[PDB]
């Protein structure tokens, strides 16, 4: 279930630990959810109030939401998760293709004319 | 440059064989039959030569004969490079149909007969690998030369 986007079902498996305690392992399973959606909270999430993404993981209103909201962005606002999204700077390069590709054209011409 | 000089017809009347070979340097080149028709060895003689070279002239002709100035730093008719590339491929298709024609008479009469017989009509093989090389060296040079200028010029 950790493979796909199954998330609430993982918390249902946190509602069903049938064999024994498994506590030392489901707490590392807590942490591996914490950094997970602490990471993928950063997606195309246009605006969310302090309810939904608040109560999906664990924390309603401790200052843990200040720990994530000030650790990363998604700044504490007027019932607001701020969607900052630039995704503009790094494209439009011919030069790195004009370096790597200029290498590769010579790599064509080596095994094109010169006997080996 | 077969330079010669007279031999004595007096000594020819004497029947005395001239020029007294003491070195294996004369009879090295073989004479032409037309000079043998002419005087050659009845009136004159042959002379071996060489050429006096130095270092100083060899470089100053070598570096000074065919030097392209800034030609490969151009783009070669940027509308018509790809248009000419079409203008080879279009008949290269039907020449490839000839390559779909000429394979089909193998396992047949003794391919020396396929050598004497192809003297009136063109083969797709050599004509094909001609155009492959022409399109290849036509495209790769313009491809790389198009791309150095993007780095060197800003």
């Amino acid at each position: 279930y950790l493979m796909e986007g199954s998330y609430n079902k993982v918390f249902l498996a946190k509602g069903n630990i049938p064999a024994e305690s498994y506590t030392f392992f489901i707490d590392i399973l807590l942490d591996t959810i914490r950094d997970e959606i602490a990471g993928c909270i950063e997606k195309a999430y246009e605006k969310i109030l302090f309810t939904e993404a608040t109560r999906i993981l664990f924390f309603n209103t401790p200052k843990k939401m200040t720990d994530y909201a000030k650790k990363r962005g998604w700044v504490l606002g007027p019932n607001n998760y701020y969607s900052f999204a630039s995704q503009q700077q790094k494209p439009e390069d011919t030069t790195i293709p004009s370096t790597e590709l200029a290498k590769q054209v010579i790599e064509y011409a080596r095994q094109l004319e010169m006997i080996v | 440059i077969d330079a010669f000089r007279l031999i004595n017809a007096n000594m020819m009347v004497l029947g005395h064989e001239p020029r007294q070979t003491t070195s294996n340097l004369g009879h090295l080149n073989k004479p032409s039959i037309q000079a043998l028709i002419h005087g050659l060895n009845r009136h004159y003689y042959s002379i071996t030569i060489n050429y006096r070279k130095n270092e100083l002239e060899q470089k100053m002709l070598l570096n000074l004969h065919k030097k392209s100035w800034m030609e490969g730093l151009t783009l070669q008719d940027y509308s018509e490079h790809c248009k000419h590339n079409e203008s080879v491929v279009k008949e290269m298709l039907e020449l490839a149909k000839n390559y779909n024609k000429a394979v089909e008479e193998e396992d047949k009469m003794t391919p020396e007969q396929l050598a004497i017989k192809n003297v009136g009509k063109q083969d797709p093989k050599r004509h094909l690998e001609e155009h492959v090389d022409v399109l290849m060296t036509s495209n790769i040079v313009q491809c790389l030369a198009a791309m150095l200028d993007t780095v060197v010029f800003k």
